[PDB]
């Protein structure tokens, strides 16, 4: 179904939270056009698995243990998060994004080997 | 009260619908089809206290295989030679053999070989059916189909025969079978079972009845649209197997003509005296089938006589019994079987059947497009098992109705067969109540 | 879009044989049945027969299976009444007309020529 | 591998309940055939991520916030648990079934953004 | 990204449990050649699906509640848990693997309906 | 060869050459490549590597 | 042919095989003198362009 995608940019961050699940929804539907829709399946396992390494599973929004860092620039953004609106934010972070996944991947490992390690004592 | 959603999954409920079907293969094959798809073992269990509804008319896998069965012919015949330069003019005289009015092509013609210089002249071998005569003089003539459509040469190493296939369904989609006798072609089946793939249904090509098919399980049953009175086929299904035995007594010399690295076959000379091929019947199976098969047809209709007569009008398709048998095709004479009649109220004897044979033969639902069987050298038997007839119906009047046989659709000689099975697409999301709520 | 052309007819000497021809344009020609019907002055209608055009079968009345005859051509797609023995009661008005069918039955006509 | 597929029809709610399974594990396997295993990678698919939003991720039974309604019929089937069978339960409640979703992707939306405030309290 | 792929291989159990990750990582990328990614998309998922009807969902590491049995074979492997190294463990215990996944699948139906029935007390 | 098959002319513009192709392996699926020197075309090597 | 010939400037014949591959047999038609082109030689000879 089809209704208010991606309408909820130009407003902010936290405006745009609540209505994430509709851009969350959508892998609807000469001769040979088939393969696009096969692309339509691999790109979001190639997001969705990703978040598996992560272990931000299932859930749309999530915390996890990395700390910030201000080497990703210091922006303040209290007051920004309310202003933003969202792609100035993705072309300012996205200097760092291929970084901060390895950090990600190396805290699930710590906190399953840690916790297997603490079920391991039974 | 305290009632709260929630959701289940694998429920065990379906809808119908439309899918593409998968197919099977076998492990020996003539060598798309030769080695393609799996060859898989199939099991089947039973949906106990399961009711569902069955319709073998509105069904559409039928019309997939058939679409199945013409792809595989096209591109069976795809690597062929095209017997286009054989449509010059043939002078034909015909008085080679003992007797020349059976089959009246004995027919020179010149024929460019090997080097396109000039064309030199041959001399071959042809039925009386496959020549037309052209205008003026007589002994002009030509090829039947040429002013129409192409014409091209079966290869004969790589021929098509009634291989046994399995219809494999895809995932999330099943196969219900209605495993009951008395099933009358729609209603409700309260036998319903499932399986992965169907058994093993062959592409039968045959008109006027079927044959080499299974059989019903308890009496002879028959099958038709209620719709209304107004019938286009009606089908009957034996539940006694009755055999055939039919046979082409000469031998046949093959003889080969140049054409580039193609080789074009044609008949060269029959040996010995000739005699015109036929078919057999035990008389005791028939007449006991026929009166069998009337005396059940009167269930439905209360008060009128039965009376069959062979069909009238028409191509040779449906005015005599067709098939194939080795790599020849026959025309079988069906008057004398068909001459019975009855009121309202174990192999003695033999009938024998006279019939044609014909090279030049049409795609068996379609013209514009032809195709010429190769010939098939020395003497020809064959044996097999009818299964069940294809009739229609005339009008008559008050006291008597009439049945006389049809068929030339070759679609309803598949639609015989698959009328068990369906297809239903699986639902498996099913959401319910229950008495609990979330954790928060 | 599908047409029915017919042709043949006017006056026709008594006792004789005669023929009519129709054409049909616009669409498949194997997937529907053909009937004809006439029209006596003063008179319903009446059916005369049908036929098959995919493999040529004929069904007629109980009244005129002598006397009628059909018949078709594939490639030019043309259907042809023969009749023989005209008589004086023959004056009419025919028509062909399509038939629409399921897979298994005959329905309503749809077109008139 | 393929026994008891389906075979559970014809028997209760709570007798399917714990065949549920062999339902959920089906996905296996001219010349143009190849689209059609496409498609069942494509529903299934359609199916889970669909799941991933009502929060019911993985687990073959949940339960969730939404309390029932009798606007979508008031059935009392406290004894038609145990007999229905099934199929015309689904024929009783395709009424309902499309506007139930939004109900629980609200209901979603709402214990995300209440856990993650009450975690962004630290 | 392509680094280390398979590399841990020569190590221990224990060694390559840290850099299992890697391994999980891979789902990258005549003129007929598009068939093999669809088969990439559909192993992965009867994986996938398979760790779902276990209940090990999404982690890479997790125990479950059917206990060892020495009738698939009782090798000690405490010391040789630091030595084996992979493959000669897999052709040993490849003997019954086809028979654990049903006693895991039914610890998984023995968890799911009991612990829907001790919320069902609601 | 008119006697036996057809026969076509190549075009010069068109014409094929030893390009160097390399082989890529689909995802799922590994390539051991065995930098042994002396490798004798069977047995074992216990210098394999991955591409 | 017609009443005014320079209009249009086909109205051509030609031999051209038919049904039977006999010997090819004489046929004319109507044609554009856009789509004609003149050969060399004698004016009265064409070709298609
Ligand atoms: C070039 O290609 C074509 C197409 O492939 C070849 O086919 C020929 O096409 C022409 C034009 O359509 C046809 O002419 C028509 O023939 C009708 C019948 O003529 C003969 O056929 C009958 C046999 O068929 C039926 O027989 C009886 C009833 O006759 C049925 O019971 C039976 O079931 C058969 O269905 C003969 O019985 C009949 O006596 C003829 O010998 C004509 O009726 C038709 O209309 C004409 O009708 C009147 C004169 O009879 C008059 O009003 C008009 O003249 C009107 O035109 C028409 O002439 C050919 O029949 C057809 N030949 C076939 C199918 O074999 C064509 O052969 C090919 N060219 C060459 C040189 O080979
Ligand atoms: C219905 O069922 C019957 C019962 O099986 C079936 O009759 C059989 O048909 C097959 C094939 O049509 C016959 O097998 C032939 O047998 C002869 C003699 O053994 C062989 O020479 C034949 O070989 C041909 O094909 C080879 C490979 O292409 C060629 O190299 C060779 O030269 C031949 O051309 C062929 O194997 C068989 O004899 C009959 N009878 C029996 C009792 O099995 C019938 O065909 C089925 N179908 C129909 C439509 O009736
Ligand atoms: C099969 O039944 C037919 C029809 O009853 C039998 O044909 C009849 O045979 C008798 C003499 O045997 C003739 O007087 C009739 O004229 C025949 N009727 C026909 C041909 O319609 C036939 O004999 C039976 N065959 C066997 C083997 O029992
Ligand atoms: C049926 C046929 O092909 N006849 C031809 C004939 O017309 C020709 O005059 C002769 C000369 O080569 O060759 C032969
Ligand atoms: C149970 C019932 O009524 N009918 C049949 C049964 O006779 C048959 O044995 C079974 C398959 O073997 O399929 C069902
Ligand atoms: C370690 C060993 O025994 N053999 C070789 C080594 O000599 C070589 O340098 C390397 C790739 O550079 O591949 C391996
Ligand atoms: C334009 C054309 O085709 N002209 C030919 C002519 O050259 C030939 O001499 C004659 C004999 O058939 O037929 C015509
Ligand atoms: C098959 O269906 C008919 C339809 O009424 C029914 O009478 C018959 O009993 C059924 N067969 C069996 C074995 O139940
Ligand atoms: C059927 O039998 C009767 C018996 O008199 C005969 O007159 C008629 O010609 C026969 N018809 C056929 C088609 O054999
Ligand atoms: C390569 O294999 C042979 C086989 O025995 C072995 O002798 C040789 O030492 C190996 N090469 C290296 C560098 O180890």
């Amino acid at each position: 179904v089809f209704l208010g995608f991606l309408g909820a940019a130009g407003s902010t961050m936290g405006a745009a939270s609540m209505t994430l699940t509709v851009q969350a929804r959508n892998l609807l539907s000469g001769i040979k056009q088939l393969q696009a829709r096969v692309l339509a399946v691999e790109r979001y396992l190639r997001d969705q698995q990703l978040l598996g390494i992560w272990g931000c599973s299932g859930k749309l929004i999530c915390c996890t243990n990395v700390p910030w860092n201000s080497s990703w620039s210091n922006r303040n953004l209290s007051e920004i998060w309310d202003n933003m609106t969202w792609l100035q934010w993705d072309k300012e972070i996205s200097n760092y994004t291929q970084i901060i996944y390895g950090l990600l991947e190396e805290s699930q490992n710590q906190q399953e080997k840690n916790e297997q390690d603490l079920l391991a004592l039974d | 009260e305290n009632l709260w959603v929630t959701v289940y999954y694998g429920v065990p409920v379906w809808k119908e619908a439309k899918t593409t079907l998968f197919c099977a293969s076998d492990a020996k094959a003539y060598e798309t089809h030769a080695c393609v798809p799996t060859d898989p073992n199939p099991q089947e269990m039973v949906l106990k206290n399961v009711t569902e509804n069955f319709n073998m008319w509105k069904n559409d896998m039928v019309d997939q295989m058939h679409e199945d069965v013409i792809s595989l012919w096209d591109q069976s015949l795809k690597p062929c030679v095209k017997l286009t330069p054989l449509c010059v003019t043939l002078n034909c005289t015909n008085a080679t053999a003992s007797n020349s009015s059976i089959i009246e092509g004995m027919c020179s013609f010149n024929i460019t070989t090997e080097l396109r210089d000039k064309r030199e002249k041959k001399n071959a071998l042809f039925y009386k059916l496959d020549i037309v005569q052209l205008d003026g003089n007589s002994s002009q003539y030509r090829l039947i189909n040429c002013n129409t459509s192409v014409i091209t040469q079966a290869c004969p190493k790589v021929s098509f025969d009634p291989i046994p296939i399995h219809y494999c369904a895809p995932a999330g989609y099943a196969i219900l079978k209605c495993n009951n006798k008395t099933f009358t072609g729609t209603g409700p089946c309260n036998n319903v079972s499932t399986v992965q793939c169907t058994h093993g249904i062959k592409p039968v090509v045959s008109t006027q009845l079927l044959l080499n098919g299974s059989l019903a399980e308890g009496e002879i049953i028959i099958r038709s649209e209620n719709i209304t009175k107004n019938v286009k086929t009606i089908i009957v299904h034996l539940n006694e197997s009755v055999k055939i035995e039919c046979t082409r007594p000469n031998n046949k010399t093959r003889t080969s003509i140049r054409i580039p690295g193609q080789w074009f076959y044609a008949t060269g000379q029959v040996i010995g005296d000739i005699r015109e091929a036929y078919c057999n019947i035990n008389e005791s199976k028939w007449n006991e089938t026929l009166q069998r098969v009337s005396k059940k047809l009167k269930e439905y209709f209360p008060h009128k006589n039965i009376t069959f007569q062979p069909s009238s009008g028409g191509d040779l398709e449906i005015t005599t019994h067709s098939f194939n048998c080795g790599g020849e095709f026959f025309y079988c004479n069906t008057s004398s079987l068909f001459n019975r009649t009855y009121m309202a109220n174990n192999s003695t004897r033999t009938i024998t059947i006279h019939c044609r044979i014909k090279q030049i033969i049409n795609m068996w639902q379609e013209v514009g497009r032809a195709m010429y069987a190769p010939p098939i050298a020395g003497n020809i038997t064959c044996i097999s098992n009818i299964t069940g007839l294809l009739l229609t119906r005339d009008y008559g009047k008050n006291n008597t109705e009439t049945f006389r046989p049809g068929g030339g659709n070759m679609k309803d000689n598949w639609r015989s067969e698959l009328y068990k099975y369906k297809v239903v697409k699986i639902e498996p999301l099913g959401v319910a109540p229950t008495r609990c709520k979330r954790r928060v | 879009q599908v047409r029915l052309a017919q042709y043949g007819g006017g006056v026709k000497r008594l006792g004789a044989t005669m023929t009519l021809s129709c054409v049909a344009s616009g669409y498949t020609f194997n997937d529907y049945y053909i009937h004809w019907v006439r029209q006596a002055p003063g008179q319903g209608f009446e059916l005369l027969g049908y036929i098959d055009p995919a493999n040529g079968r004929p069904d007629y009345a109980g009244a005129l299976r002598e006397r009628l005859s059909f018949y078709r051509d594939k490639s030019m797609e043309t259907l042809y009444m023969d009749l023989r023995s005209l008589r004086y009661d023959d004056t009419a008005m025919y028509y062909c007309v399509r038939n629409v069918g399921t897979a298994g039955s005959l329905l309503h006509y749809d077109h008139w020529g």
